[PDB]
RNA sequence: GGAGCUGUCAACCGAGCGUGGAUCCGAGGAUUUCCGAAUGGGGAAACCCAGCACGAGUGAUGUCGUGCUACCCGCAUCUGAAUAUAUAGGGUGCGGGAGGGAACGCGGGGAAGUGAAACAUCUCAGUACCCGUAGGAGGAGAAAACAAUUGUGAUUCCGCAAGUAGUGGCGAGCGAACGCGGAACAGGCUAAACCGCACGCAUGGGUAACCGGGUAGGGGUUGUGUGUGCGGGGUUGUGGGAGGAUAUGUCUCAGCGCUACCCGGCUGAGAGGCAGUCAGAAAGUGUCGUGGUUAGCGGAAGUGGCCUGGGAUGGUCUGCCGUAGACGGUGAGAGCCCGGUACGCGAAAACCCGGCACCUGCCUAGUAUCAAUUCCCGAGUAGCAGCGGGCCCGUGGAAUCCGCUGUGAAUCCGCCGGGACCACCCGGUAAGCCUAAAUACUCCUCGAUGACCGAUAGCGGAUUAGUACCGUGAGGGAAUGGU
RNA sequence: GGGUGGGGGAGUGAGAAUGCAGGCAUGAGUAGCGACAAGGCAAGUGAGAACCUUGCCCGCCGAAAGACCAAGGGUUCCUGGGCCAGGCCAGUCCGCCCAGGGUGAGUCGGGACCUAAGGCGAGGCCGACAGGCGUAGUCGAUGGACAACGGGUUGAUAUUCCCGUACCCGUGUGUGGGCGAGCGAAGGGGUGACGCAGGAAGGUAGCCGUACCAGUCA
RNA sequence: GUUGAGGCGAAUUCGGUGAUCCUCUGCUGCCAAGAAAAGCCUCUAGCGAGCACACACACGGCCCGUACCCCAAACCGACA
């Protein structure tokens, strides 16, 4: 019944802007919508052993969809754009 | 006030009837008046409105 | 993992096997985001097996089945 | 259960799982975001903001997790404002309510269009609708009943009685009951009179009592009357208990009503008997069923010849099964190919049902007769008057029943009904409650069925269907099946 | 899937209801193609170009036909594709179709602060029921309070990202010396705190020149 | 200089004019006489053995919106 980080934290988020970001050492991740930027620094801190400076999220709708039944939506999101310490030891994310 | 807070008597409903036998709804409202009821004797008094009828018995003090 | 093969796990390696179980889940959850997992069955085998251990952390507080 | 599987529009892949039993089916549990009665507070429903407690986390604020925190009602406890008794109010702790549901129920409120060839009485119709409120049903129900000289004997529901008696601007219309035939049957619990126990109120000290009755003494004021609680007892209409007398009798033991004797009473326990999950009182734990429901399993008999055909399930010769020739599928009309079918088995558990125990409750002291001197039977009720409602009855001579207003009884040598009323006679016991069954209904689950529909039909909806679309909104609301 | 005959039963016969649904004619290759700003050439792309791309000419708006915010819309934004529907023509283009991407805040606009009108409203009062009203309270901006500017950057965001420089609230750890004051937010009081009209004066932004600077030789 | 992206980068003075902006929540005039609450300040009630203050360092700053359209072809008008 013990909640840890690794659940808030979804995925990487892989794009052009999240690379030009990785440049600079700004990770995008998919974060649980309601989580908000403080469990977020948490969570980053403790997932990856690292001093996150600054954490900036933006919620971003799900993208609507013509298909031959009707409109659908697509799931609503919640980026998390960390930055960390000037200095401190990137994350590996493997890829 | 229509309703007696002892014996919840409320007011009946029926016709005036004219001449004509022309009916339209009317009520009967119980004779409701306000007692002010003390529970024993000296107590502090409280306002009820009650029927007549339980006036008249002795559902009620003063 | 097995629900018989979980109960000789006590009362702390459970939680401590459902927390590498969270940690694998993770790492498997950036491996499909950044596609280089080939077999994506595990994360659906990983996440039931997290279920599996909830269930069982939550019948031996319940009173069913305790023991080391 | 036994070999495939990873639901479906809906193909393509990808990646895997499975006889070490998957997928799948049944049951029980676990998890169960947020909204919603929504209830910590707020709010544009599905969002925002907390407080407390306990944990997690930080260097610490931040942050996270889990519980609790609405209001009202009832009960129990603490406190007891102005103000004293006190109460209002407040604190705490337990419980409960709230909302939804297609129809069916009960109580209450209650139209109009319409019909009357107008229209107001009347009708429509106590319908529509609304309010309150249930339950698996409900309501009603145990005679203040009917009936009429012999009578029936709670209620409900069905068929008659009967479109009758009647009732109606006697117009339009409305419309009983008696009684008969059936379905189903079932009856009970509550005050007093009166009696003990406890509490409160009034009265007296040799006035008197009192200390279970009789016999003697002793104590030497805790009796008597009353209101309030607990019990008994009684619950009836041939009216229904006591209070007395007379006989007859107390299953055993221990304790109690001052003491000794006889008798008797009270409590407890044992023993015996009775009943029970119920309307008549109410809960719990085991054990066991030829039990039932929620999966399922077995289940006969043609590779038959020839013909046509892409295909045989068709034709035609033949062979069989049949407790199975239901139905469907299979490349065209299949009992014999498949799923099945007749039939026979089947349940860990859960739920249902029933039994035995265990348990709980009642009885073990009354009975009979005499006599009718005393008391008892449910109130602001009945009755009466007014105004209404409802009954066939539209106020009429208006009986019965219901509501409000006023007045206002009596307890059986009473009171009510028998269609004004009176007398007689007959019937019944109002103003407390509960009560099965026969009756109503089907959102929903199985199993069937159809001289029902077959895609403009049948549900609005075989298809994105209450969807698209239209409307601010309440609401309205499609079309689209076939290689 | 039918025929015939004995019977049985009908949602049993349409040409009309300004009937209903669907399909399709007639008008007709007709009207119209939505302002009276106005287009053109060269080159390109392409199967296809009046309409797309580029350049250049010409014209039009310029108190908007420009740049923004709120409401509203909802992905229409960007990139890459597409081109049988749509766009009043065509279309290679597109606010269309498809896929992927894209919206970064202590300070901006809101909430976590405040209240107005008004709403709801514990208890409450009133009302046969339904319910009406309302106290405490609690909501409710269109108002009050409250701390950020300039520049740069992406295909798409920027007072949000980055740079430079600030400001506000809170938290912890040290050092120094000082006071054994200090905090007071119940409540009181003050302020908050307010109309309309009209200037004047001092200014500033903006604008027009100009010292100066740099380019041009038609 | 695929004419992307780069790198360098002058002068910036003095006047005029001049606001719908600032001083100004001011001033003047007028009558029709012009929110509230929080906030802030202050008072005391109360709290109080520890405090205030400075500087330095290290930190925490939440939620929602943010794209794009806005005299519109993306809003209300069934329509670009
Ligand atoms: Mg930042
Ligand atoms: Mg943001
Ligand atoms: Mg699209
Ligand atoms: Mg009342
Ligand atoms: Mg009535
Ligand atoms: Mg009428
Ligand atoms: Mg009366
Ligand atoms: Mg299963
Ligand atoms: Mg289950
Ligand atoms: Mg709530
Ligand atoms: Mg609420
Ligand atoms: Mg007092
Ligand atoms: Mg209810
Ligand atoms: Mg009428
Ligand atoms: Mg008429
Ligand atoms: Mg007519
Ligand atoms: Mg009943
Ligand atoms: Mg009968
Ligand atoms: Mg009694
Ligand atoms: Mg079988
Ligand atoms: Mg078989
Ligand atoms: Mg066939
Ligand atoms: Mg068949
Ligand atoms: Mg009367
Ligand atoms: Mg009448
Ligand atoms: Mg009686
Ligand atoms: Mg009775
Ligand atoms: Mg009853
Ligand atoms: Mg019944
Ligand atoms: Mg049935
Ligand atoms: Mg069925
Ligand atoms: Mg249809
Ligand atoms: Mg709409
Ligand atoms: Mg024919
Ligand atoms: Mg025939
Ligand atoms: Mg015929
Ligand atoms: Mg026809
Ligand atoms: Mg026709
Ligand atoms: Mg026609
Ligand atoms: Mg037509
Ligand atoms: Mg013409
Ligand atoms: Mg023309
Ligand atoms: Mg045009
Ligand atoms: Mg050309
Ligand atoms: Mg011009
Ligand atoms: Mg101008
Ligand atoms: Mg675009
Ligand atoms: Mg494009
Ligand atoms: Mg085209
Ligand atoms: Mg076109
Ligand atoms: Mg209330
Ligand atoms: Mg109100
Ligand atoms: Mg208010
Ligand atoms: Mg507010
Ligand atoms: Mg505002
Ligand atoms: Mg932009
Ligand atoms: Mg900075
Ligand atoms: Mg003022
Ligand atoms: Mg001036
Ligand atoms: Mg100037
Ligand atoms: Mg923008
Ligand atoms: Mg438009
Ligand atoms: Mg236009
Ligand atoms: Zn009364």
């Amino acid at each position: 019944t013990l909640a840890d980080p690794r659940d808030i934290i979804l995925a990487p988020v892989i794009s052009e802007k999240s690379y030009g970001l990785l440049d600079d050492n700004v990770y995008t991740f998919l974060v649980r919508p309601d989580s908000n930027k403080t469990q977020i620094k948490i969570a980053v801190e403790k997932i990856f052993a690292v001093k996150v400076a600054s954490v900036n999220t933006a919620n971003r709708q799900g993208k609507r969809k013509r298909t031959r039944t009707g409109y659908g939506k697509r799931k609503s999101t919640k980026r998390a754009i960390v930055t960390l310490a000037p200095g401190s030891r990137p994350i590996d994310l493997f890829g | 006030a229509a309703v007696c807070d002892i014996c919840g008597k409320g007011p009946g409903f029926g016709k005036s009837v004219s001449h004509s036998h022309r009916r339209t709804s009317r009520r009967w409202d119980p004779n409701i008046q306000t007692v002010h009821a003390v529970t024993r004797p000296g107590g502090n008094k409280k306002r009820l409105n009650v029927c007549t009828s339980c006036i008249k018995a002795g559902k009620i003090t003063r | 993992v097995s629900p018989g093969e979980l109960r000789e796990l006590t009362d702390e390696e459970l939680a401590e096997r459902l927390r590498e179980s969270k940690e694998e889940l993770f790492n498997l959850r950036f491996q499909m985001a950044t596609g280089q997992l080939n077999n994506n069955r595990r994360l659906r085998t990983v996440r039931q097996e997290i279920a599996r251990i909830y269930t069982v952390l939550r019948e031996r507080e319940l009173g069913l089945a305790t023991g080391p």
